[PDB]
C-alpha cells in the first residue's frame, strides 16, 4: 500500500530540537568497538581472499577453456557476504555463484565440483581439502575457509526445467538474485558505514531471536536505507533510526516498506515474512527502541552478556520499569 | 485504502461529537456573552469620550472546534488597551450584568476571581455551561519581554492567557485546513480521558503532535491513515527523554510542548502508542478506539463569531 511509516529523518525539518543533542560519544565507541570484534582477523581474511582466488581462477579458466569437460560454464560472480565485506569472524565463508550454460543436473553440480577440487589437488597437492555436494551446487573448505559454490543456470533454460531431473527452479533462481544483489550493493551500498552497520544488524538479529525471520537481503536494504535515504550518510550511532523505522511499523501490513530494487515491479521485501512474523519484528524493535533511549546500548549491542531477555522480560532502568512490548497479531 | 479503519475513526468521531442541543446552548451562551462584551465595552468608550477594551477573542475548545459530548467548559479572552487591573475586573463584571439584559431573558451567575485574572459565567441549565473571561493585554507580553496602579492582574494569567490565544490563531491557520486532522484530535481527546496513559498528553500538547505528524505527510490522508501516522510517530520514539520532543510554536523561546512528562510517562505513553500502532495494523483498530468491531465540513462546529 501506498503507505509510509513515520521516519523522523524524512522530514526533521518539522521536528526541531529543544535542547542540544545530547553527547552519544560512548554510543559512538562501543559501535566502533563492536564492529571491531565482529571484523575478521587478518589471517582469516588471507585464508579466504587464497582460496577464493584459486577457485575462481580454475572457474575463470573452465570458461575461456571449455577444454574437453562436458560442463560448460558461462559466467560466474563473487556475491554475498565476501563480495559486500560485511564478513563476521568465525564465519570465513565466500560465496560463488556459477551459471552453467546447459541444464543444471545433480550429476553435473558433482561433476564440476570434482573436476575443481581435482585441479586444485593438481596444483598444490600439498595443501588438503575436502568437496561435498548439495542440492544447491557444492562447497570447497580448506582447514580455515569454505567457499559455497552456488549453481545456476542462464534464463532460457529455466523455463525448460524438469521437476525431477533438474534441480528446484527456486534454488537456481535465488543464485541469479544473488548476483542482483551484490551489483546493487556494489553499486548503491558500497559505503563505509553501511557495511559496518549491516554487520551489527546481522549480530543484532542472532542476539535477538525476535528477528530471526530477518533475512540478509532485507538486512542489506535496511542498513543502507537507514544510513542512505535522508544529503550525505547517517553517523553510525544514528543505528538507532533502524530500530525506529522497524519501530514505527515499516514492515507492517499496508506499509509501503522497502521495494525490492533488483526485482519488478514494486516488490515488498518484508512480504516474504508472515503477518505473525511481522508482528515479531515489529514488537522487538519496539522495546529495543525504547531500551536504548534508557541508556541500555551496551546490551542492545552484546558487551554485556546475554540480553534476548530484555525483549521478553520486564526490566528496570534506572528506576524506570521498561514492559516489553507483546504480540498483537491474532491468527484467524 | 484502510476503508475499514476510516469506518471506524468515523464512528467513533459521531460518538464523541456534542449533540445538537449542546451546540446551540453554546451558540447561544458564546454569542449572548460576546454581544454584552461588546456593549459593556461600547458603554466605556462613551464614559471616557465624555479603546480601553480593544476585543474579545474565542480560545480553546470553542475556537478549535474540539468540543466534545459532556465538554461544559467554554472560554474567552479579553483584550485591554493598557494591563488589566482590578478596576477593571470588578467594572466589566458589574455592567456586564447590565449588558447581558439587552441580548437576553436567560439568566447567568457573574463570578470574578482576581486571582485567575478572569471572569467565569455559569447559566442556569442541567448540567451547566461554564464560560470563562480571561483578561489580558498585550502591554504585558513585551513587559516581561523586557508606571502603573498598583492592582495589575497576575503577569503569569494574563500570560497565559495570550499563549493560549496564540494557540487559537495557530489552530486556525494550521491544523484547520489539516485534512484529518481535527477529526484526529477529537478522537484521540477522547482516547486521553479513556487512559490515564494518554492523559498528560491532552490539549496543547496532542494539537501540535497530530499536526505535526499529519502534516509531514506526503498527500492528505483519511482519518484512519490519519491516526496511524499519529501511532507510529509515537512509536518511533519522539517523546522519549531523549530526542526532539514537540517544538512549540508559539513560543520565541525554545519551549518543549510536553517537556513536562517526566521519564515513566514518556516509557508508557510510547509503549501504549507502539501497541496501538500494531493492533491497528493488525484489523484490531476498534479495539484503540474503546468500540465494538463494526458489523463536508466537521471542523466548523459552531457559527463564527459576528460580534467580533
Ligand atoms: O541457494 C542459494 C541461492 C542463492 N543464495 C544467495 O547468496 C546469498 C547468501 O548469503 P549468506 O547466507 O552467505 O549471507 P551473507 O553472505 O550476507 O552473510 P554471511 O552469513 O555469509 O557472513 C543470499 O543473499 C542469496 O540471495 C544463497 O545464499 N543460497
Ligand atoms: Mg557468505
Amino acid at each position: 500500500g501506498s503507505h509510509i511509516p513515520f521516519d523522523f529523518y524524512l522530514c526533521e525539518m518539522a521536528f526541531p530540537r529543544v535542547k542540544p543533542a545530547p553527547d552519544e560519544t560512548s554510543f559512538s565507541e562501543a559501535l566502533l568497538k563492536r564492529n571491531q570484534d565482529l571484523a575478521p582477523n587478518s589471517a582469516e581474511q588471507a585464508s579466504i581472499l587464497s582460496l577464493v582466488t584459486k577457485i575462481n581462477n580454475v572457474i575463470d579458466n573452465l570458461i575461456v577453456a571449455p577444454g574437453t569437460f562436458e560442463v560448460q560454464i558461462e559466467e560466474v560472480r563473487q556475491v554475498g557476504s565476501y563480495k559486500k565485506g560485511t564478513m563476521t569472524t568465525g564465519h570465513n565463508v565466500a560465496d560463488l555463484v556459477v551459471i552453467l550454460k546447459i541444464l543444471p543436473t545433480l550429476e553435473a553440480v558433482a561433476a564440476l565440483g570434482n573436476k575443481v577440487v581435482e585441479s586444485l589437488r593438481a596444483q598444490d597437492p600439498s595443501e588438503v581439502l575436502t568437496m561435498l555436494t548439495n542440492e544447491t551446487g557444492f562447497e570447497i573448505s580448506s582447514s580455515d575457509a569454505t567457499v559455497k559454490i552456488l549453481i545456476t543456470t542462464v534464463p532460457p533454460n529455466l523455463r525448460k526445467l524438469d521437476p525431477e531431473l533438474h534441480l528446484d527452479i527456486k534454488v537456481l533462481q535465488s543464485a541469479l538474485a544473488a548476483i542482483r544483489h551484490a551489483r546493487w550493493f556494489e553499486e548503491n551500498a558500497s559505503q563505509s558505514t553501511v557495511k559496518v552497520l549491516i554487520r551489527l544488524l546481522k549480530d543484532l538479529r542472532i542476539r535477538f531471536p525476535g528477528f530471526e525471520p530477518l533475512t540478509p537481503w532485507i538486512l542489506d536494504l535496511l542498513g543502507h536505507y537507514a544510513v542512505m535515504n535522508n544529503r550525505q550518510p547517517l553517523a553510525l550511532n544514528v543505528y538507532r533510526r533502524c530500530l525506529q523505522i522497524l519501530a514505527a511499523g515499516l514492515f507492517l501490513p499496508g506499509s509501503v516498506g522497502i521495494t525490492d530494487p533488483c526485482e519488478s515491479g514494486n516488490f515488498r521485501v518484508h512480504t516474504v515474512m508472515t503477518l505473525e512474523q511481522q508482528d515479531m519484528v515489529c514488537y522487538t524493535a519496539q522495546t529495543l527502541v525504547r531500551i536504548l533511549s534508557h541508556g541500555g546500548f551496551r546490551k542492545i549491542l552484546g558487551q554485556e552478556g546475554d540480553a534476548s531477555y530484555l525483549a521478553s522480560e520486564i526490566s528496570t532502568w534506572d528506576g524506570v520499569i521498561v514492559t516489553p512490548s507483546e504480540k498483537a497479531y491474532e491468527k484467524p | 485504502i484502510f476503508v475499514n479503519d476510516d469506518r471506524h475513526v468515523m464512528a467513533k468521531h459521531s460518538s464523541v461529537y456534542p449533540t445538537q442541543e449542546e451546540l446551540e446552548a453554546v451558540q447561544n451562551m458564546v454569542s449572548h456573552t460576546e454581544r454584552a462584551l461588546k456593549a459593556v465595552s461600547d458603554w466605556i468608550d462613551e464614559q471616557e469620550k465624555g479603546r480601553t477594551l480593544r476585543g474579545v477573542m474565542r480560545v480553546g475548545l470553542v475556537a478549535k472546534g474540539l468540543l466534545l459530548k459532556g465538554d461544559l467548559d467554554l472560554e474567552l479572552v479579553l483584550l485591554c488597551k493598557e494591563k488589566p487591573t482590578t478596576a477593571l475586573l470588578d467594572k466589566v463584571a458589574d455592567n456586564l450584568a447590565i449588558q447581558l439584559t439587552t441580548v437576553t431573558e436567560d439568566k447567568y451567575e457573574i463570578l470574578q476571581s482576581v486571582d485567575d485574572a478572569a471572569i467565569v459565567i455559569k447559566n442556569t441549565k442541567e448540567p451547566p455551561l461554564s464560560l470563562t473571561i480571561h483578561l489580558t493585554s498585550p502591554v504585558v507580553r513585551e513587559e516581561m519581554e523586557k508606571n502603573d496602579p498598583p492592582d495589575v492582574l497576575d503577569r503569569q494569567k494574563c500570560l497565559a492567557a495570550l499563549a493560549s490565544l496564540r494557540h487559537a490563531k495557530w489552530f486556525q491557520a494550521r491544523a484547520n485546513g489539516l485534512k484529518s486532522c481535527v477529526i484526529v484530535i477529537r478522537v484521540l481527546r477522547d482516547l486521553c480521558t479513556r487512559v490515564p496513559t494518554w492523559g498528560p498528553l491532552r490539549g496543547w500538547p496532542l494539537e501540535l503532535l497530530c499536526e505535526k505528524s499529519i502534516g509531514t505527510a506526503n498527500r492528505p490522508m483519511g482519518a484512519g491513515e490519519a491516526l496511524r501516522r499519529v501511532l507510529e510517530c509515537l512509536a518511533s520514539g519522539i517523546v522519549m527523554p531523549d530526542g526532539s520532543g514537540i517544538y512549540d510554536p508559539c513560543e520565541k523561546e525554545a519551549t518543549d510542548a510536553i517537556g513536562h512528562l517526566d521519564r515513566q510517562q514518556r516509557e508508557d505513553i510510547t509503549q501504549s502508542a507502539q501497541h496501538a500502532l500494531r493492533l491497528a495494523a493488525f484489523g484490531q483498530l476498534h479495539k484503540v478506539l474503546g468500540m465494538d468491531p463494526l458489523p463536508v465540513d466537521y471542523t466548523v462546529q459552531i457559527p463564527p463569531s459576528t460580534t467580533y
